[PDB]
RNA sequence: UCUGGUGACUAUAGCAAGGAGGUCACACCUGUUCCCAUGCCGAACACAGAAGUUAAGGUCUUUAGCGACGAUGGUAGCCAACUUACGUUCCGCUAGAGUAGAACGUUGCCAGGC
RNA sequence: GGUUUGGCACCUCGAUGUCGGCUCAUCGCAUCCUGGGGCUGUAGUCGGUCCCAAGGGUUGGGCUGUUCGCCCAUUAAAGCG
RNA sequence: GACUGGGGCGGUCGCCUCCUAAAAGGUAACGGAGGCGCUCAAAGGUUCCCUCAGAAUGGUUGGAAAUCAUUCAUAGAGUGU
RNA sequence: UAAUAGCUCACUAGUCGAGUGACACUGCGCCGAAAAUGUACCGGGGCUAAACAUAUUACCGAAGCUGUGGAUUGUCCUUUG
RNA sequence: UUAUUGGAGGUAGAGCACUGUUUGGACGAGGGGCCCCUCGGGUACCGAAUUCAGACAAACUCCGAAUGCCAAUUAAUUUAACUUGGGAGUCAGAACAUGGGUGAUAAGGUCCGUGUUCGAAAGGGAAACAGCCCAGACCACCAGCUAAGGUCCCAAAAU
């Protein structure tokens, strides 16, 4: 009946907000956060930064693009506005 | 190449996106008729209501 | 009631599946074999027990398969209790049947005695059945 | 080795299902010859093909121009229907 | 476009197998006095040499046996709509995977020898 | 089927009074007796099982708060709801 | 003391990772699996160097378990937790 | 078959002088299908269509929309009206 | 909002290349006894060795759709979007369809996402009805055309 007598598992409130904060074919701020992530899920190309959490960012303004590399692992590349 | 529009059944009951692309081509109360030039993005904007709608040219 | 067939388990609670639709898997072992068409799915000891028929009306050995196995739990809790907490213990193995898969198959017999024992197993178990040969595939490469 | 067609159009909604409901069969050719088609054909006449000449034998498909020599590849039967759909053709070499 | 160094390209480059050549490339290679160095060891790294050789490494030729690529067609699924409560059905967008076909024994940039 | 033990928390908290028994009945039929039938491993009397049929009838007491239940002695039968 | 499929007893009360979660994120349940309430003066920093588990076979310690020994081995190891 | 005697239902002449068989996917149907105040889930009457399916032309049908009239708002033409 | 281009993730689906499950073969690497020998033969079951074929998965993925989501010195339509300041209300939601968990592929169940309507919205149809279906009432008319659903009487309209 009621209250016999179970876990209870479940720690349901676990959040972070990951993802990815900017797209292709948009102007961005120098300093700024693209995608974060953990490990490599992508790696930094030119004009990139990454930090303490595999967070990455933009060193200098421009205009994000996405890569392909190896045929498994992207990049991530900056290139300037013109 | 003008188009004659009719709506002939109403937006009530049915989703917003719908709504909000009837309301984009002028489409007040029900028979409401507006005369437009054709293109991809238009045919394309009636394809998404194309049941409720008519086309006359 | 009773479960030889079993595993490891790996995990002793999952959701289920309820099926929904498919065709396919064809014959490839035996000659004549059974193909389960209907809105159902399965325990064990419903196989065991259709199994047990179809050794006992062949007699002349006669070869038998069982295409499948039961990789699926099926848990049901105390009776008579109010609703609410944690999910149940074990009663059950399943093994879903969509319509179109291919349960039993046979060969080293001919034509009838096989469908025989085919009418009775389709009478112990849920599904509406239909009778097979093994002439064709739909590919073969 | 005989097989009476009709040529088919490629863009054929998903009401071709009253093609595979009037007996006719969808179908396609390839390999040495030309580079694809795509046809229509009875599946009355194919099954009597089959026992014809054989499983792999050397059927001469309709066009209504010249026919082409195949050794027929494969086919998606369907059970529960008890029927055959999309046939396979190959045009060999010499 | 012969060789070599360094770059770019989704392994279509690869992997397995076999054939051929070297004192101009490179390599094996002789040796450890010095540079230096090996947790034992000049095997490795490194320095000094060029006795012998094409065997190996490496280069070129060929192979489609392995792996990666791979359409077209039609199938499953599904966005929208009509019926319907049907382990739904019919109609209109879209369009997989698996698979056959076929593709594949790399392609280009810069320098320096030639 | 919605008679039981249950799940649900939709009416009821400025009140919907619940167990059992007495009097009263009324109904359904998935029939307990009578009426008619089929089958029988039914010789006969007695029977078992199945079917149609609900018109009528379906008891006194001991024992417990008692539904239930056991028992005595009857009875064509001592119905389930 | 609150949750609480009436309430009570039982169980939990914060944080990290997953799944349920519907191809961005987010997204509950007394739903399903596991932990944490530290450790390090090197296991940190930096410059150099190197590449493992498993497998095969011969050999003292013979679960072929111990180190050896090459070959095969596209990461199957290891990654303070 | 206590066991056997079996006209033969094993095969053809005879009559008979054309249909006869077995499967495949199928549409609509039948039984399975028994309740409790009084028909009793068609809404009732009633229906073999006035039911089911396909295809068509018409029509009825709301405070929708349209026509006329009036009023208020508010944007224009634009003192206008 | 739509069109066009680009783009992140890894569901449905499919699949076995890792994880783990599994069936029948092939099996040889080799064993256990009962027994022969007495140094070996070992005669049903087997591990792994290596493989043929066929399968399974929320917490497996060599792969991977539709939809949606993010931006475009881009284009058409259109009327909304943001800040500040003043004022509140609300924190008990329900049904239908839909992807799902739980539950018994039970509930007018419960818990979430998705959308609609009711709530705050009458009217026509669903016999009758809050949510289903068509459709959004400014007022009046003895005018008309249609929507869902219907045309033998009830009850207007095709026996
Ligand atoms: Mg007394
Ligand atoms: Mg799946």
């Amino acid at each position: 009946k009621k209250g016999v007598s179970s876990t209870k598992n479940g720690r349901d409130s676990e959040s972070k907000r990951l993802g990815a904060k900017r797209a292709d074919g948009q102007f961005v701020t120098g300093g700024s956060i693209l995608y974060r992530q953990r490990g490599t899920k992508i790696y930094p190309g030119e004009n990139v930064g990454r930090g303490g959490d595999d967070t990455l960012f933009a060193k200098i303004d421009g205009v994000v693009k996405f890569e392909r590399k190896g045929r498994d692992k992207k990049q991530v590349s900056v290139y300037a506005v013109a | 190449a003008k188009l004659q529009i009719t709506l002939t059944r109403s937006v009530i009951g049915r989703p917003e996106t719908q709504r909000k692309t009837v309301e984009a081509l002028g489409l007040k109360k029900t028979n409401s008729s507006v005369v437009v030039e054709d293109n991809p993005a238009i045919r394309g904007q009636i394809n998404k209501v194309k049941h409720l709608v008519t086309v006359e040219e | 009631m009773l479960l030889p067939k079993r595993v490891k388990y790996r995990r002793q609670h999952r959701p289920k599946t309820t099926g929904r639709s498919k065709g396919g898997n064809y014959v490839t072992f035996g000659e004549f074999g059974l193909q389960a068409t209907t809105t159902s799915w399965i325990t064990s000891r419903q196989i065991e027990s259709a199994r047990i028929a179809m050794t006992r009306y062949m007699k002349r050995g006669g070869k038998v398969w069982i295409k499948i196995f039961p990789h699926t739990p099926y848990t049901k809790k105390p009776l008579e209790v109010r609703m609410g907490a944690g999910k149940g213990a074990v009663e059950g193995w399943i093994a879903v049947v969509k319509p179109g898969r291919i349960l039993f198959e046979v060969a080293g017999v001919s034509e009838e005695v096989a469908r025989e024992a085919l009418r009775l197993a389709s009478h112990k178990l849920p599904v509406k059945t239909k009778f097979v040969k093994r002439e064709e595939l739909g590919g073969e490469t | 080795s005989l097989k009476s067609i009709i040529r088919q159009g490629k863009q054929t909604r998903s009401d071709l299902k009253q093609l595979r409901k009037s007996g006719k069969v969808p179908a396609v050719v390839y390999g040495y010859g030309t580079k694809n088609v795509s046809v229509k054909v009875d599946e009355v006449e194919f099954i009597k093909v089959i026992r014809e000449v054989g499983r792999n034998g050397v059927i001469e498909l309709g066009v209504g121009s010249k026919t082409i020599k195949v050794m027929v590849a494969d086919y998606q039967f369907d059970p529960l229907k008890n029927q055959i759909t999309h046939i396979d053709f190959l045009a060999i070499n010499m």
